[PDB]
């Protein structure tokens, strides 16, 4: 550990200020299981993707939007956005904000060429994180991430940030190695599955979330651009009711050693 | 494949 020279009290104090440096719902960080002081203090908390070379970003001569004068909810079928959706076509989001109990794992938001404000109900995830979370020391995982209000099945929690490395980058980093990873490969579409979204030294409060084999958060891909499928939004959306001070957890495979995550059906690996 | 996280690809199960 190369912060030897301060103190636990400093730097608990100096991840916790740079908790309070995260635009949005406060963050907060509680341990009371172990010694360790807080995570990594040289982790750096983003609000958008950390692209990096050989990463090529979606080209804005490929992308439309809709003609929408936001989008009206009752009224699907002028919005130009949701075209790759099968009939009956429907936005991904209901009229409390949650996302449907019959959306699929992939949503088409609007984006900045829509002529659309930013209160448009089809920009959930873009508005970000509404929840206050806590970030907090479990049994025999590292460190985890748990709602301080109740969040109903269909709530937005945040997305899944970090760098965005290519193939031989993600090689180079799968590995230093104690079993903690943060490589999140972007395989949501596969006729492009080529970026990883790393979350080790740059990332969102979800670089925190541990896994479960019975989660109670899944994945959705949130797409704004056109065709472009190798970059998208990795957004986390309650599927269970999550009531205060509940530990956050997705299904890493999405549907160390052994698996602690205690569930009566616990595969026991975690594949990730 | 990998020790990575996965979406688990777009296969509809309704996530
Ligand atoms: C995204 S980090 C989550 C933990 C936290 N971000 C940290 O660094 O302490 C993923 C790592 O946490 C561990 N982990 C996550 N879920 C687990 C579980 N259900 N049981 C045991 N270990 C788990 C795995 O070793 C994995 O490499
Ligand atoms: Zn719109
Ligand atoms: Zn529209
Ligand atoms: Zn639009
Ligand atoms: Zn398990």
């Amino acid at each position: 550990d190369s912060y030897t020279h301060l103190s636990f009290y400093e730097k608990r104090e100096l991840f916790r200020k740079k908790l309070r440096e995260i635009e949005g719902p406060e963050v907060t960080l509680v341990n009371e299981v172990d010694d360790e002081p807080c995570p990594s203090l040289d982790f750096q908390f983003i609000s958008q993707y950390r692209l990096t070379q050989g990463v090529i970003p979606p080209d804005p001569n490929f992308q439309s939007g809709c003609n929408c004068s936001g989008c009206d909810l009752n009224n699907p079928s002028r919005c130009e956005c949701l075209d790759d959706l099968d009939e009956p076509t429907h936005f991904a989001y209901d009229a409390q904000g949650r996302v449907r109990a019959d959306t699929g794992a992939v949503i088409y938001e609007c984006n900045s060429f829509c002529s659309c404000s930013m209160e448009c109900p089809n920009r959930v995830v873009q508005r970000g994180r509404t929840l206050p979370l806590e970030i907090f020391k479990t049994k025999e995982k590292g460190w985890g991430v748990r709602s301080l209000r109740f969040a109903p099945a269909g709530t937005f929690i945040t997305c899944y940030l970090g760098e965005v490395i290519t193939s031989a980058e993600a090689a180079k980093r799968d590995k230093d190695d104690d079993g903690i990873t943060y490589l999140f490969d972007l395989d949501m579409f596969d006729d492009a599955s080529e970026y990883t979204v790393d979350a080790q030294n740059y990332g969102d409060v979800s670089r925190f979330f541990n896994h479960s084999c019975s989660p109670n958060i899944a994945i959705y891909s949130a797409v704004r651009n056109h065709g472009f499928r190798t970059i998208y939004d990795l957004a986390f959306f309650a599927i269970k009711d999550i009531q205060p001070l509940e530990e956050l957890t997705f299904d890493y495979a999405g549907a160390r050693r052994q698996c602690k995550c205690g569930s009566a059906n616990c595969r026991g690996w975690l594949f990730g | 494949q990998t020790a990575r996280l996965s979406t688990g690809g777009c296969a509809p199960r309704k996530q």
